[PDB]
């Protein structure tokens, strides 16, 4: 079972501060350390610091400006990272990982996407994409769904709630005036549609809004 | 004996930006490196000890990091008061040694010089001398030219200039130009002018005065 | 009881030797190129290192007097700890006699 | 309070020898070492040697010619450096610093400027610098004072005895025939002068002569 649970996204205004969490389950020893790693888009992994819960001590990366403050709640098995006075530099994906005191990160969390913008949260509008009445077909058919007008990132597009993995492409979002846009595409055998349903599920954490939208042929 | 290398020897950064000073040791010395700050005319002052330990009475702005052979001194958000020379010092092995040093340099907006012309003092003439001093203050960049004219004609003799290092109050530069003549030489002339040519103006800034 | 006074006396003396050894080591090593035993805090850790005979190798003297100081530390430490062992024997031997009547 | 006190300047003739002092106050431990550092104009710091007062032992830099001899006076808390047979090479600023046996120089002295010349000591003549009767003004006014005909260096120019720090520039001296010359400048709001006095204090250690000179407008 998912060993480390982290919120999908956090929106923060320049100067403000946010507090990320990391809920742990599974085996827990007094010799455990929770780590926090920062990753900026297109870049690599940057170690932020560690916390020893059973005792409560924390150490931090000495080369980078210290914008973090680590704490832990022994009872609820939750590690917290306090980021303060955030700027555009601080936007990135923050992962937490668990090390059993033997030096390597056994398990990582899904990571929390943090965004430092002055903009406002905006859920995405999801529109269908069925072929045109004049579009011929082979043995395969391509359908997809459009997610636009949302902020901040990210969005998780699934097909038939994961049951449909192969054939899926979710293009990287694009920014245009405080609003992102992206499309996901799926491909199933033509003979199977629309006899067998095909729906796209779109989740957007920053607004706690997950929505569905079935893909049916045009009238 | 341990050699501490500091490169680059000069560092130019803009107001509010983050700067980093490098110090490398010719062999591993743990965290036995210390950093010193020294402004123009002042004595060195401990900034960080043992590579990363804070000293009381030093802006939280200053930090340090590293271990082994590579060490860093960082200033988060620089500011005019930080313009100076920075040295690292090791205490891992005898004798203690110092780095050659790194000069910090701020890049601010252009500034035209404030020119001032001063006639010699009565107390001075009263002793056979006469010095006409001219000040080119708080300008930037540092490049500037001063020209002397006596009664319309350019003068070049008895003209000694002096330039200050980047000021720690506002990151500007200042220059002093001095024309020294004997009272006699000074007497048989009327107007003294001081002309400053600087990047901020296609036209020279001028200042003069008549001996009467 | 003598063996207990001696033990204690041996412990206060060892602490003296350590402190004086940290001081004397730095005085001896400073001046010798490449020497590492030159600041008091670590020198003190080094003396403890030596007296207990653990000798890690992260620090050690390189001058004649430094080494000479090192020998007094080793010997004070070995002797001191050896005296505790000896006092624990007198305690056991004494108690084992009581348990037999004598 | 000033932990290490050192004389401002010393004049020495090539071949002769001088003895610099360093008076200490504040906490003093048996674990203290006094250091001496040499700095030539425009150059960096050069370690000369150390002295352990509570015992009296001294060590010296092995790479540079040994022209120093360190001694200390336990009673008056004063460390002495004996420089002999000095040449032009030896002119520089000599600082003394105190290290608590943990490797770093906690405090430094103001340093003593040493000058090895055959010339003679000469106090400086200080002349005023008030604007000309034809010089207009804004919200600020620039005044200054001229220090010339002195030797050896240095000179310490202050305004209103330090009470006036901001607005001050003391240009680097210039040498011309065994005599230095320099000017200091100050700037105050025009409205404040000369209603509020403004004087320049010039101290020249090599001659033990400090003098003042008020700056008043021309007749
Ligand atoms: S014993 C400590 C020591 C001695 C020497 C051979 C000089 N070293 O390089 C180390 C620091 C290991
Ligand atoms: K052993
Ligand atoms: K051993
Ligand atoms: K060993
Ligand atoms: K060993
Ligand atoms: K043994």
């Amino acid at each position: 079972q998912v060993q480390l649970q982290q919120p999908g996204a956090e929106l923060v205004k320049p100067g403000a501060s946010v507090k990320l969490s990391c809920k742990a389950s599974g085996y827990t020893f007094t010799s455990d350390w929770i780590h926090w790693v920062k990753q900026r888009p297109g870049h690599g992994l940057e170690w932020i610091g560690e916390i020893i819960p059973s005792y409560g001590r924390a150490n931090y990366n000495e080369k980078i400006q210290k914008k973090a403050t680590l704490t832990a709640d022994k009872s609820s098995s939750t590690a917290f990272m306090q980021l303060s006075s955030l700027t555009s530099e601080d936007s990135a994906v923050y992962y937490c990982a668990r090390e059993r005191g033997d030096g390597y990160f056994a398990v990582w969390g899904a990571g929390t996407t943090v965004t430092v913008s002055s903009a406002k949260t905006t859920p995405p509008s999801v529109y269908p994409l069925a072929p045109g009445s004049a579009a011929q077909t082979n043995s395969m058919v391509t359908l997809g769904c459009l997610v636009k007008g949302y902020f901040p990132e990210p969005v998780t597009v699934t097909w038939n709630s994961g049951s449909l993995s192969s054939g899926v492409h979710t293009f990287p979002a694009v920014l245009q005036s405080d609003l992102y846009t992206l499309s996901s595409s799926v491909t199933v055998p033509s003979s199977s549609w629309p006899s067998e349903t095909v729906t796209c599920n779109v989740a957007h954490p920053a607004s706690s809004t997950k929505v569905d939208k079935k893909i049916v042929p045009r009238d | 004996d341990i050699l501490l290398t500091q490169s680059p020897a000069i560092l130019s950064v803009s107001p509010g930006e983050r700067v980093s000073f490098s110090c490398r040791a010719s062999q591993s010395i743990g965290t036995d490196i210390h950093w010193y700050q020294q402004r123009t005319n002042g004595s060195p002052r401990l900034l960080i000890k043992y590579a990363s330990e804070s000293i009381s009475g030093i802006p939280s702005r200053f930090s340090g990091s590293g271990s082994g052979t590579d060490f860093t001194l960082s200033i988060n958000s620089v500011e005019s008061e930080d313009i100076a020379n920075y040295y690292c010092q090791q205490s891992n092995r005898w004798p203690f040694t110092f780095g050659s040093g790194t000069k910090l340099e701020i890049k601010r907006a252009d500034a035209a010089p404030t020119v001032s012309i001063f006639p010699p003092s009565s107390e001075q003439l009263t002793s056979g001398g006469a010095s006409v001093v001219c000040f080119l203050n708080n300008f930037y960049p540092k490049d500037i030219n001063v020209k002397w004219k006596i009664d319309g004609s350019e003068r070049q003799n008895g003209v000694l200039n002096s330039w200050t290092d980047q000021d720690s109050k506002d990151s500007t530069y200042s220059m002093s130009s001095t024309l020294t003549l004997t009272k006699d030489e000074y007497e048989r002339h009327n107007s003294y002018t001081c002309e400053a040519t600087h990047k901020t103006s296609t036209s020279p800034i001028v200042k003069s005065f008549n001996r009467n | 009881a003598l063996h207990w006074r001696a033990a204690g006396a041996a412990t206060v003396l060892l602490v003296i030797v350590l402190l004086a050894g940290s001081y004397l080591a730095v005085l001896a090593e400073r001046g010798a190129p490449g020497a590492q035993l030159i600041t008091y805090p670590r020198a003190l850790w080094w003396s403890v290192e030596t007296a207990t005979t653990v000798g890690y190798g992260d620090l050690c003297p390189v001058t004649l007097w430094g080494r000479l100081v090192a020998v007094v530390v080793m010997v004070a430490g070995i002797t001191s700890f050896g005296l505790v062992t000896a006092a624990l024997a007198t305690w056991f031997v004494g108690r084992e006699q009581e348990r037999r009547g004598h």
